[PDB]
RNA sequence: CGAAUUGCAAUGUCAUUUUGCGUGGGGAUAAAUCAUUUGUAUACGACUUAGA
RNA sequence: GCCCUGAAAAUGGAUGGCGCUCAAGCGUGUUACCUAUACUCUACCGUCAGGGUUGAUAUGAUGCCCUGACGAGUAGGCAGGCGUGGAGGUCAGUGACGAAGCCUAGACCGUAAGGUCGGGUCGAACGGCCUCUAGUGCAGAUCUUGGUGGUAGUAGCAAAUA
RNA sequence: AGAACUGGCGAUGCGGGAUGAACCGAACGUAGAGUUAAGGUGCCGGAAUACACGCUCAUCAGACACCACAAAAGGUGUUAG
RNA sequence: GAAAUUGUUGAAAGGGAAGGGCAUUUGAUCAGACA
């Protein structure tokens, strides 16, 4: 019996994988998880957390 | 430890005896209260009579042959007190009360047997000397028990027949003590006394 | 010669319970002669048997046994607790079990 | 609420279980007291 | 096989008995140096009615 | 409770204007140092301008009895608050120790007046020296010569519930 | 078919979780349905009333889907389904479907007795 | 004189009523209900009566 | 301070009951003891979070592994799943040596929705997996239709002279 | 009848108060062992007919706060002052 | 050829309800047999 300060079982609001079923995107993510894990470069993580993004948060350049 | 326990209810207090019983007869001892007419209950006679009349007042209006059955005898008074301490609406309590037998006076099977005493219910030990107490025989006779003058005619008879037994046994006892005292100086006994015996 | 026994007789009083709630996993035993928790601490670990009858002879006997042990004490009057393999049936409230001396420390 | 006008009970509550008797010959629930001095003599009779 | 196949079931030998006779005769030698002990061992233990094991000694 | 006697010295907190203030002493009855130090600040805060925060406690010392194997007549001056009004009282006790006299005074006060610990202030406890200043009869009846009395009605305790002979009260 | 690496299958609440008032009314079946009522007592978890399903009663992941023999069950209708279990003999038991003919049950039984596979319903449609 | 090998513990059974069957030893030879009838009774049952 | 009087209401009755009087009452104090889904320890389920692992083995990372914490819940929101009728693919699927359905205080699996098996009955079509689709899941609505009961062998079948 | 602050019920079970929507304790995954809360230990009922100082005898005593009712005025009835 | 409802047989229980939860005895039944 605990007096909780914070809401319990609070999902992180982010997405740790895409919503799509694209095989090639899944493979790119397979690659960049490896790199982000086994590399100390933050470029890899940025690219990774960008590969997850919606069509509106992934706009055109 | 005994299989059956015969209890002389003379100079005993009612609830203080009945609780002891109601626990022992639930734990599984067969108990036989005897000489229930000489039981005692605290407080004065007029007070206890008022309480019994308050109990008699309570009867089912629409048909009084349904309601509190006011038993007037002492055996049944004590049975009421015990049954109130027991869950008689269950098999546990019914079985328990089947292990009980209460009597006025001391009948044949229990006159030739040994009677015991509950000391945590005795009037002389529990009550302050000078307090007024009440006798269940006089009470029952006041509320409509018609057999006080009979158990008396039987108890004196039992007592005569018991006192002659004691008069014989006492002589046998002194003879046995005088026969055993002629061996106490012996090496069979001053070797026992080294072990407390 | 008339006696052959090596046990102490006791009574199955009840289950462990609150008011209005019972725990049949735990049973209460009243041992004879015992009047305190000290002098009941001797009977801890000791085995217990409830010996009863049944009409179907199994393995060559009509009598049947439910084994258990003494675990710990109860408050201020020499009652103890017991835990059997298969808990007791509640019709034994006021029935004689027999406590052995088999695990001894004398 | 109380009765407007009081009046006694109908019947007697002491002759109750106003049922059929269990035998056609009514039974004597009470005999006189015994004087242990007088001559031996019957106490009652039954006729038709 | 519960009908006495008789493959080393009940036959007591005659080798153990010499090793049994050699100790008990040397042991009764020490028992009989004190009385009432042959009888003690011959008897069998039993609890009477008023016996409180937590109170009595051994 | 199982009381004890304490000696509590206290001191309003020092300042540059008076860096050696006055030590006040109290001889208090209580079960432990904690509530002793609480009662010190209850009584001192009735008389002088100080609190726990504006003060300190210097020394706290248990006072044991000098002759605890001597019977003494303790006169006691006390005041108590009732349901309606506040009063004073004097009672004599015949116990061996100051603390025991207090322990049996709180009790019979709670009996005869239904006054609790939170109502009673024990003003003065005095060992009376001579058998001529005692004025209470329930003490004077024990200060007689060749005092003897019996205990007529004895009650033996029982470890077993069933007994096989009627008891006797004979002493 | 020994299959003895498994440890002490325990089952929390081996009872069946019957519906409330499935015994009072014949229309109310025994299949469990939550009581969404407002003045209910099973929903509010009073004392003496029945117990409801929760994930707390969930079984261990090491002893899930195992029969007391230590195997988990695989349904076969033919030999092609059996031959999948030629490796996994000490973990999987080949229950035969309820629609197979007695003519083919013997084929399956005979093939499995050779492959060492264990069957759970081998006295079926036999006579 | 023997009690061992129930192999290091597993109630290691004698209690106590009821009931059936057979052996052999004697002992005893009936009422109730229905149906009929009566009316001191009665909604029907029941009650009270009579009948070889 | 206690006790009494004051203090009277209507079925028979309520310190919960019995019952209790150096209390089993009142005031106060000292230990011992009982036990809640609470607290501590452990195991298990699930969720949340953090981290390790594409060495590369079953290429799969849908996962596997370690660590810690947590779990109430109406209206209500989201997720993961069970089930039904039909559709597209697929198991070269089951089947007259007996499909489906029905009965089964007979068994197994799952927290559960539910699935699976044996037996009896029966007689011709039916399923598992990946997906699509919907007239898709009932205890109720003084629900609709159909059928059936306790009431109950009961009320009662008695106007009109026979 | 109408407001303020907090807490709770509603939406909430569990131990206790006999019983109770709100009081006391304490908030819930499935189980085991241990310890406690509030309340209690004559028997019903698991647990001391435990210890200690006192008061009370009531011809409707008294007995777990919320709670299920009680005043003014009197008593040499008693206890202490 | 379901169920409601009903008859026969069999098992079991039953002092002003029945049903249900936890725990176990007794009876039946199933189990796997580690064979």
């Amino acid at each position: 019996g605990i007096d909780h300060t914070s809401k319990q079982h609070k999902r992180s609001g982010h997405r740790t994988a895409p919503k799509s079923d694209n095989v090639y995107l899944k493979l790119l993510v397979k690659l960049y998880t490896f790199l982000a894990r086994r590399t100390d470069a933050p470029f890899n993580k940025v690219v990774l957390k960008a590969l997850f993004l919606s069509k509106i948060n992934r706009p055109p350049v | 430890s005994q299989p059956v326990v015969v209890i002389d209810a003379k100079d005993h207090l009612l609830g203080r005896l009945a609780s002891t019983i109601a626990k022992q007869v639930l734990n599984g001892q067969k108990i036989v209260v005897v000489r229930a007419e000489a039981l005692n209950i605290s407080g004065e006679f007029f007070r206890n009579k008022l309480k019994y009349h308050d109990f008699l007042r309570k009867a089912t209006a629409f048909n009084k042959t349904r309601g509190p059955f006011h038993f007037r005898a002492p055996s049944r008074i004590l049975y009421k007190a015990i049954r109130g301490m027991v869950s008689h609406k269950t098999a546990r309590g019914k079985a328990a009360l089947e292990r009980l037998k209460i009597f006025e006076g001391i009948p044949p099977p229990y006159d030739k047997k040994k009677r015991v005493v509950v000391p945590q219910a005795l009037r002389v030990l529990r009550l302050k000397p000078g307090r007024k107490y009440t006798t269940l025989g006089k009470l029952s006779t006041s509320v409509g028990w018609k057999y006080e003058d009979v158990v008396a005619k039987l108890e004196d008879k039992r007592k005569v027949r018991s006192a002659e037994y004691y008069a014989k046994k006492r002589a046998f006892t002194k003879k046995v003590s005088s026969a055993s005292a002629a061996a106490s100086e012996s090496d069979v006994a001053k070797q026992l006394a080294s072990f407390g015996y | 010669a008339e006696s052959h026994r090596l046990y102490v007789k006791g009574k199955h009083l009840s289950y462990q319970r609150s008011k209005r709630v019972n725990n049949p996993n735990v049973s209460l035993i009243k041992i004879e002669g015992v009047a305190t928790p000290q002098d009941a601490q001797f009977y801890l670990g000791k085995r217990i048997a409830y010996v009863y009858r049944a009409s179907k002879e199994v393995r060559g006997s009509k009598i049947r046994v439910m084994w258990g042990k003494v675990t710990r004490t109860h408050g201020n009057s020499g009652v103890v607790r017991a835990t059997f393999r298969n808990n007791l049936p509640a019709k034994t409230f006021g029935a004689s079990v027999r406590i052995f001396l088999y695990p001894s420390n004398i | 609420s109380h009765r407007k006008y009081e009046a006694p009970r109908h019947g007697h509550l002491g002759f109750l279980p106003r049922k059929r008797a269990a035998s056609i010959r009514a039974r004597v629930k009470a005999f006189p007291k015994d004087d242990r001095s007088k001559p031996v003599a019957l106490t009652s009779f039954l006729g038709y | 096989a519960n009908l006495f196949p008789e493959q080393q079931n009940k036959e007591i030998k005659a080798e153990r008995v010499e090793d049994q006779k050699v100790v008990d005769k040397a042991l009764i030698a020490e028992i009989k140096k004190t009385p009432l002990l042959k009888q003690y061992l011959s008897a069998s233990f039993s609890l009477k009615n008023g016996d409180k094991p937590h109170m009595l000694k051994f | 409770a199982h009381f004890k006697e304490y000696q509590v010295i206290g001191r309003r907190l020092p300042t540059e204007s008076v860096p050696e203030p006055k030590l006040f002493r109290m001889r208090i009855f209580a079960s432990n140092e904690v509530i002793a130090k609480s009662r010190y600040w209850y009584f001192l805060q009735k008389l002088h301008k100080v609190k726990k925060a504006s003060g300190e406690i210097v020394s706290i010392n248990q006072i044991n009895e000098a002759h605890p194997t001597k019977v003494k007549n303790f006169g006691v001056w006390v005041r108590y608050d009732s349901r309606s009004g506040t009063h004073n009282m004097y009672k004599e006790i015949r116990d061996v120790s100051r603390v025991a006299a207090v322990e049996t005074l709180y009790q019979d006060m709670a009996a005869r007046h239904r006054a609790r610990f939170r109502s009673i202030h024990i003003l003065k406890v005095a060992e009376i020296e001579k058998t001529a200043d005692v004025k209470r009869q329930y003490v004077k009846q024990f200060l007689t010569k060749d005092l003897k009395f019996p205990l007529p009605h004895r009650v033996q305790k029982s470890t077993k519930t069933f007994s096989y002979k009627r008891p006797s009260t004979f002493y | 078919m020994a299959s003895l690496p498994h440890p002490k299958i325990v089952k929390k609440h081996t009872k069946k979780f019957k519906r409330h008032h499935s015994d009072r009314y014949h229309r109310v079946a025994e299949n469990w349905r939550k009581q969404k009522g407002i003045d209910s007592v099973v929903r509010r978890r009073f004392r003496g009333n029945i117990s409801q399903p929760k994930i707390g009663y969930g079984s261990n992941k090491k002893t899930k889907f195992l029969s007391p023999s230590g195997h988990k069950t695989f349904l076969v209708a033919n030999v092609k389904d059996l031959e999948t279990l030629t490796m996994h003999t000490k973990t999987y038991a080949a229950e035969i479907a309820h629609n197979i003919s007695a003519k083919n049950r013997v084929v399956i039984l005979a093939r499995a007795k050779a492959l060492g596979i264990k069957v759970t319903n081998p006295k079926g449609r036999l006579a």
